[PDB]
């Protein structure tokens, strides 16, 4: 359905990450794509 | 029973299949880094993740066995590098659950010992376990592989590997093997510290000494890199022979078995076999297929463990970077 | 403390349970600095991180996603799970 990450710093300000279908395609292929996309968002969130 | 074994505690990744004393498959890959560099946990775990599933299917296909022909899944619980141990364990745990098979967490040293005992047919030897990660003198007694002697700092293989890095010697097929080939051409014996501590050994001092002797050579050139490979081997192997002999004498052992990556070295084998000859003892040594870390050694120790009633529930399957040889209850021996 | 929560959906509750069974046993390498907790409800795997350091929290989350990707590839290539 949806892969999501929620970061809450020591300040208390919450930052959300999310990756966007159960159709004819392979379910694990879709999940692998989401995980790879989540790695990019986590990198982008923590780098600055 | 047939056991599927997973190994990737250092820079070697392998999947083995063992069935009633027969190795049915043993594919393996080695993570080779540029000369002068050492493999890091992060990059090593990345290499292992990229090839582990290819090795698993290679092992299944070569063995002729399918998922449901496998009776047990064995994997290295430890010791070793953190990131690579976790990557191998997550796969072992997944296939165990998928196929609904039991799981057995194996101690890396017991893997080497059990494979050593299977291949060579050693009855009651004094065991010398030498690699890049370990240096121990072991003897089986009352359901324990007891540590009689060991390195108090770095493993003998770590001393050899780091010396190859300072001389910028190739890591292909292994820094150890290339040190060994260079040592054969050595003509001058350079004196080095001899640091035996009763039944224990030390290699930190020898490595720092030979590092300084190497930097002296690149600047003055009194000797050759071949002389230093020869000299390092003569010192570290004579020290390993001494502590093995001291353990053999204290237990009345008539057999000696060398296991681990450094056990591949024909010069160390020659030196140990000579000490054994003068004592009236036998020297046992495995070949290139099994001296280096491999999945079949894990499947073999796993086979012994599974039959005796050892099981690792998933909740207790967590890997340990420190797992001592004497911490396993050897219930498969009398 | 620095907190990170990850929610991962799986095709079936059994595949979520298998991923939990495979990923949960390992202790974090720097336990005093970064800790994590894994739970599973239905098809959802929930990972909860608590950290003292931001860089080591990023490293832990990235390392986990790489292990999760490997587990997903294992289930795809060597599955489906046999009936039990
Ligand atoms: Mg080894």
């Amino acid at each position: 359905m949806e892969l999501l990450g929620e970061y809450v710093g020591q300040e208390g300000k919450p930052q959300k990450l999310r990756v966007s279908a159960p159709g004819d395609g392979d379910p694990f292929q879709g999940l692998l794509s989401g995980v790879a996309q989540m790695k990019d968002m986590v990198t982008e969130l923590f780098d600055p | 029973p047939a056991v599927l074994g997973f190994e990737g505690s250092a820079n070697k990744i392998g999947v083995g299949v063992v069935r009633d004393g027969k190795v049915l498959a043993n594919p393996r890959r080695t993570y080779v880094t540029p000369p002068g560099t050492g493999f890091l946990p992060g990059d090593t775990a990345r290499h292992h993740r990229a090839v582990i599933l290819d090795l698993l299917q290679e092992a299944l296909t070569e063995s002729g066995l399918t998922s449901q022909d496998i009776d047990c899944i064995a994997y290295t619980k430890g010791p070793g590098m953190g990131a690579p141990l976790v990557s191998v364990a997550v796969v072992a745990r997944t296939v165990a659950q998928l196929w609904n098979k039991p799981l057995v967490g194996v101690n890396h040293c017991i893997g080497h010992i059990e494979m050593g005992r299977l291949i060579t047919g050693a009855t009651s030897p004094t065991v010398l376990y030498v690699s890049g990660g370990n240096t121990q003198v072991i003897a089986y007694s009352e359901h324990r592989y007891r540590i009689f002697g060991e390195t108090i700092d770095i493993a003998v293989g770590n001393c050899l590997d780091r010396f190859a890095r300072v001389l910028k010697i190739s890591n292909d097929p292994s820094p150890g093997y290339n040190i060994e080939q260079m040592a054969k051409r050595g003509k001058k014996l350079v004196e080095l510290p001899y640091t035996v501590k009763g039944m224990d050994v030390s290699f930190s001092g020898i490595l720092s000494f030979i590092e300084d002797v190497a930097h002296r050579m690149l600047a003055t050139g009194e000797c050759t890199p071949e002389d230093l490979c020869f000299s390092l081997q003569e010192t570290v192997f004579a020290m390993l022979v001494e502590i093995t002999e001291r353990a053999m004498a204290h237990c009345g052992s008539q057999e000696a078995l060398i296991v681990g990556g450094v056990g591949c070295n024909v010069r160390l084998q020659e030196m140990m076999a000579t000490m054994c000859q003068e004592r009236g003892a036998r020297l046992f040594a495995t070949d290139e297929r099994f001296c280096i870390d491999n999945g079949a050694m894990i499947a073999q120790a796993g086979w012994e463990m599974f039959r005796a009633g050892h099981r690792t529930p998933l909740s207790d399957s967590g890997v340990t970077q420190r797992y001592r040889t004497d911490e396993v209850e050897v219930t498969w021996r009398d | 403390p620095h907190i990170f929560t990850l929610s991962v959906p799986f095709p079936t509750p059994l595949e979520a349970e298998i991923a939990h069974g495979s990923l949960a046993p390992d202790a974090e390498p720097h336990q005093r600095v970064v800790g994590k907790d894994l739970t599973v409800s239905g098809r959802i795997l929930v990972v909860r991180w608590k950290a003292e350091d931001c860089r080591l929290l990023r490293i832990s989350v990235i390392n986990f996603l790489d292990q999760l990707s490997l587990v997903v590839r294992t289930m795809q290539r060597f599955g489906p799970p046999v009936s039990r």
